C-alpha cells in the first residue's frame, strides 16, 4: 500500500544536516483529465508539514534515529527509519 | 511573470485573514526556484532564511494562476527553517513565499516559474 | 590576403581546440549568420545580438576578409563563391590535427573540446541513429563533450553511444529524477606543466520542455547554482588553478552565471550559435562562443597562473575545405558509411534561383519555402507554423536542394507534420508566449531558439512592450485576426498539436517527405524575401538574394 525511502545528507559536529524523504505515491490534484479522482498526501518525531492538492507524483521532502509519518486523503501511513 | 491578485487574495483571507495590501515586503527571505520549469508536474521549490529557530512560527507557499492556491504549510518547532520540493503547476505562475513570526509582521519573497513550449536548437 | 590564419606563433601553457553545435554536418556546405538579432533595449549592443556591419565594427574585422564571411551576412553570396564551402567533418579533422601538431611541437598541452549538439540533425545522423558522428569523434580525438539535442535519440541510445565514445562526457546538471544523484562526472582536472586546468561540463537545463518528455524520462536537467558553485569549489580544492566551463546553457545565461558564480575564469558557450573573434569580459570571466555547423574552430591559447588564467589569445580559425588539407581517413569513413545512401542524399530534387537562409529572429527565406510547400499540397491550411531552430544550412542562387539539405534543415527525430485547428485567441497567445521568452530583459527566463515563423499571417512586433502587448495588429490572410474563429494550423517539431484540435482524416507524416513531394513537382523555386513582421524601434535588415 505504501513505499518509503530515507537517506541522510556522514554529518560533521556543529554543522547543519539535511534530511531527504521520498515516497512512491501517484499524487493527483483532481483537476487534470475522463476526470481523475483527487488523491494527495496532506511530520517529524520537531517539524510538521502539510502539503496541499498541487503536489507532483513521487515527491521529494527536504528538512534541516529518525522516524517520519505521512498521511493522505485515503489513509495510508508512510513510515521509514534511518540511523 | 504570472501575477494574479484576484485568486491570491481569496486564499490569504480563508487561511490567515489579511490580504495582499497588508503584507510587508522583505529582502531577508530568499526563494530558490528555476526560471523555466522542465516539467508540468515536477517543479523544484526551495526556501531558506537566516534567523534563529525559536523566531520561526510558520512557512507558507502560494500560486496565483493555479486553481488551488494552497501549495504547502511548514511549521518548524525545533528544526531549522528549510524546505527542495516537487509541486504541480497549471501554467505561467509566480510563486509567493510568506513567513510568519512572533512579532506579527508578514515577510514577502516573490519569484516566477515559467511553463513554456519550444524546440531543440 | 594569403589566408595565413592557421599559421600562429607560440602562446601560453594550455590550448583549447573548441568547436560547438556541429549538428552532424559531415560535408562542406554553406551557413549564413542571422541578418537580424533583435534584443530588448537593456541587452542591445552586447555579444550575441550583434548583426551585419555592427558585428564587424565591434571586433574590428575588415570587409571582404575570410573572418568577415564567417562573422557577418554582408556580401555572403559574393564571399561564398570566393572562399568556397565551410564546415565538413574531413576539413574540421584536418584543421584540429594541424593545430594540435603545432601546439605539441611548441611544447604545450592541446585539448579537443566539443560544445554539444553534434550527434543529431543531419543525413549521416538519422541513417545511423547518431552512431557515425560518435565514431568520427574517436577518429579526430575529442577529449570532452556536453549535450542537448543528443538526448532526442532516446535514453537507451545515448547510454549505448557513450560506451562507443572514447572521450569523457562531463555534466553537473544531469541528475536522477527521484533523488538527484549525478550520473556523469561534473569536472576533470588536466596537468598542464606545473599548473592544473579543470574542465567543468554543463548541459542545457530546459531539455525536457524542448523535446518530448518520453526521451528523457527519469532525468532532471534543471539549472542548479548551488551544485555548480560546489563543483567549481571542489575542483580548486583538489589542486586545480584555473576553471574552464564547457557549457551549452546559452551565451546569455552563461553571462548571467558569470556574475553569480565564483571561480570560473573561462566559459566556452554554445547553443546560441554565436561567434566571437575577441573574448567577451563579464565580471571576472572570459566568454568564447562555439559557432555552428563546424564552420569555425576556436583556438583558445591560455597563459596560466596560481589563481586562474593570467592572459588568453582567442583566434577564430575558418574551416574552409578549399584551403585546408585532405583528411583521407575521415573521407574514406564517410564514403563507406553512406555508400548505399549516395543516390538518395546527393540526387538533386529542385534548383533554387534565390538565397535560402535559416538563421534569423523573426523571418527567413527557407521557412517561407516550407510554408509554401505545405500550402501547395494542403490548400485547406491557413497558417504554417515553422520552428525557429538555430541549426540548418544555406542554399546559394543556382545551387540544387538535395535530400541531405532537407535532413540538415528538418532533421528532427520527431519530424511529423500535424494538421490541427486553432482558435484566433490561441494563435495570439502562442506568439506572445514565444516573444516573452525570446525578448526577456533577464537572461535566466530565456528558452529555445528564436520566434517561430508562421506563414499565412502578418503582425506588428514591439520587443520593449510588456507581456501580452508585444504582438499587435495580427492579420490572417489579409483580414484581421478574429479571436473566436477556428483557423487550420500546420506545425512540426514542437508541442503546438497538444493544444489544437486534430484534423479528421489526416495522418501525421514527416516534413521532409512533404518538402520533397513539392520540390520534385515544381522543379525550380523562386522564394523572394518578403517579411510578414514589422519591428517597432528596430531596423529590420534584409540580405542580398542574388549573385
Ligand atoms: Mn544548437
Ligand atoms: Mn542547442
Amino acid at each position: 500500500p505504501f513505499r518509503t525511502i530515507a537517506r541522510l545528507n556522514k554529518p560533521k559536529a556543529g554543522e547543519e544536516f539535511r534530511l531527504q524523504v521520498v515516497a512512491q505515491h501517484p499524487n493527483e490534484p483532481g483537476t487534470r483529465r475522463k476526470l481523475i479522482p483527487a488523491k494527495y498526501i496532506n511530520e517529524v518525531y520537531v517539524a510538521e508539514a502539510r502539503p496541499g492538492p498541487s503536489t507532483s507524483a513521487n515527491p521529494l521532502y527536504a528538512f534541516k534515529t529518525f522516524t517520519i509519518k505521512l498521511k493522505d486523503t485515503d489513509g495510508d501511513t508512510g513510515e521509514a527509519s534511518v540511523k | 511573470e504570472g501575477e494574479d491578485l484576484e485568486h491570491l487574495e481569496q486564499a490569504l483571507k480563508e487561511v490567515f485573514g489579511k490580504g495582499f495590501k497588508d503584507l510587508t515586503p522583505s529582502d531577508a527571505v530568499k526563494l530558490n526556484m528555476p526560471a523555466i520549469a522542465e516539467s508540468g508536474a515536477n517543479v523544484p521549490a526551495e526556501v531558506e532564511v537566516a534567523l534563529p529557530k525559536e523566531q520561526v512560527r510558520a512557512i507558507h507557499l502560494f500560486a496565483d494562476k493555479n486553481p488551488t492556491p494552497h501549495i504547502l504549510a511548514f511549521m518548524p518547532m525545533k528544526a531549522e527553517p528549510y524546505y527542495a520540493t516537487r509541486v504541480r503547476l497549471a501554467e505561467t505562475t509566480a510563486i509567493r513565499a510568506v513567513v510568519e513570526t512572533q512579532d506579527g509582521k508578514l515577510l514577502l519573497a516573490s519569484a516566477s516559474t515559467r511553463v513554456t513550449v519550444g524546440g531543440c536548437g | 590576403d594569403p589566408r595565413s590564419l592557421y599559421d600562429l606563433p607560440p602562446y601560453g601553457d594550455a590550448t583549447l581546440l573548441y568547436f560547438s553545435d556541429l549538428h552532424g554536418q559531415a560535408f562542406p556546405h554553406y551557413f549564413m549568420e542571422p541578418p537580424n538579432l533583435i534584443a530588448p533595449k537593456p541587452l542591445m549592443g552586447r555579444p550575441g545580438y550583434l548583426t551585419g556591419e555592427a558585428i564587424l565594427r565591434y571586433y574590428g574585422v575588415e570587409r571582404g576578409t575570410p573572418l568577415a564571411y564567417l562573422l557577418s551576412y554582408v556580401d555572403f553570396v559574393e564571399l561564398a563563391r570566393t572562399f568556397g564551402p565551410i564546415g565538413g567533418m574531413g576539413a574540421l579533422t584536418a584543421l584540429i590535427r594541424d593545430q594540435k601538431a603545432r601546439v605539441e611541437a611548441e611544447g604545450g598541452k592541446a585539448l579537443v573540446l566539443d560544445g554539444g549538439d553534434t550527434w543529431t540533425n543531419s543525413g549521416l545522423s538519422l541513417l545511423t541513429r547518431g552512431e557515425a558522428v560518435v565514431r568520427w569523434q574517436n577518429l579526430v580525438g575529442v577529449d570532452h563533450m556536453v549535450s542537448h539535442c543528443e538526448w532526442t535519440l532516446g535514453r537507451e541510445r545515448v547510454e549505448e553511444l557513450l560506451g562507443l565514445f572514447r572521450g569523457e562526457f562531463l555534466s553537473y546538471n544531469i541528475v536522477d529524477d527521484l533523488f538527484g544523484d549525478p550520473l556523469f562526472p561534473a569536472y576533470r582536472i588536466h596537468r598542464v606543466g606545473p599548473y592544473a586546468l579543470a574542465v567543468v561540463g554543463a548541459s542545457y537545463p530546459y531539455v525536457k520542455v524542448s523535446h518530448p518528455e518520453s526521451f528523457t524520462e527519469g532525468l532532471s536537467f534543471a539549472l542548479d547554482e548551488r551544485r555548480l558553485q560546489e563543483a567549481v569549489d571542489k575542483a580548486r580544492a583538489e589542486g586545480a588553478n584555473a576553471v574552464v566551463l564547457l557549457s551549452h546553457n546559452g551565451m546569455q545565461l552563461d553571462a548571467a552565471l558569470a556574475e553569480r558564480i565564483r571561480g570560473i575564469d573561462l566559459i566556452l558557450s554554445g547553443h546560441t550559435h554565436d561567434l566571437t573573434p575577441r573574448p567577451w569580459r563579464v565580471g571576472k570571466t572570459w566568454i568564447v562562443a562555439g559557432s555552428a555547423a563546424g564552420k569555425a574552430l576556436m583556438r583558445v591559447d591560455l597563459k596560466l597562473w596560481k589563481g586562474g588564467i593570467a592572459n588568453l589569445r582567442v583566434r577564430v580559425l575558418p574551416v574552409l575545405a578549399e584551403h585546408l588539407p585532405k583528411a583521407e581517413d575521415v573521407e574514406a569513413f564517410l564514403k563507406a558509411q553512406l555508400a548505399p545512401h549516395q543516390d538518395h542524399l546527393f540526387t538533386p530534387l529542385a534548383v533554387s534561383e534565390t538565397l535560402l537562409y535559416k538563421r534569423d529572429t523573426l523571418y527567413s527565406t527557407w521557412d517561407q519555402l516550407v510554408g509554401e510547400a505545405v500550402k501547395a499540397i494542403y490548400p485547406e491550411v491557413e497558417v504554417v507554423f515553422s520552428p525557429a531552430v538555430r541549426w540548418g544550412t544555406t542554399i546559394l542562387p543556382g545551387q540544387a536542394i538535395t535530400w541531405d539539405h532537407l535532413y540538415a534543415y528538418t532533421g528532427f527525430t520527431y519530424p511529423e507534420l500535424y494538421l490541427f485547428y486553432l482558435r484566433g485567441a490561441q494563435i495570439k497567445a502562442v506568439l506572445e508566449d514565444i516573444a516573452s521568452n525570446v525578448f526577456t530583459s533577464d537572461p535566466f527566463y530565456q528558452q529555445g531558439g528564436d520566434v517561430s515563423r508562421v506563414f499565412g499571417l502578418r503582425y506588428v512586433l514591439d520587443p520593449d512592450a510588456p507581456t501580452g502587448e508585444r504582438v499587435r495588429e495580427v492579420e490572417v490572410g489579409g483580414r484581421p485576426l478574429d479571436p473566436n474563429r477556428r483557423y487550420l494550423a500546420a506545425a512540426y517539431g514542437g508541442r503546438l498539436q497538444r493544444v489544437g484540435e486534430a484534423k479528421p482524416g489526416y495522418e501525421p507524416r514527416p516534413i521532409y517527405e512533404v518538402l520533397a513531394e513539392y520540390l520534385r513537382s515544381v522543379g525550380r523555386v523562386r522564394v523572394r524575401p518578403e517579411p510578414n513582421v514589422k519591428v517597432i524601434g528596430r531596423n529590420y535588415r534584409l540580405p542580398e538574394v542574388t549573385g
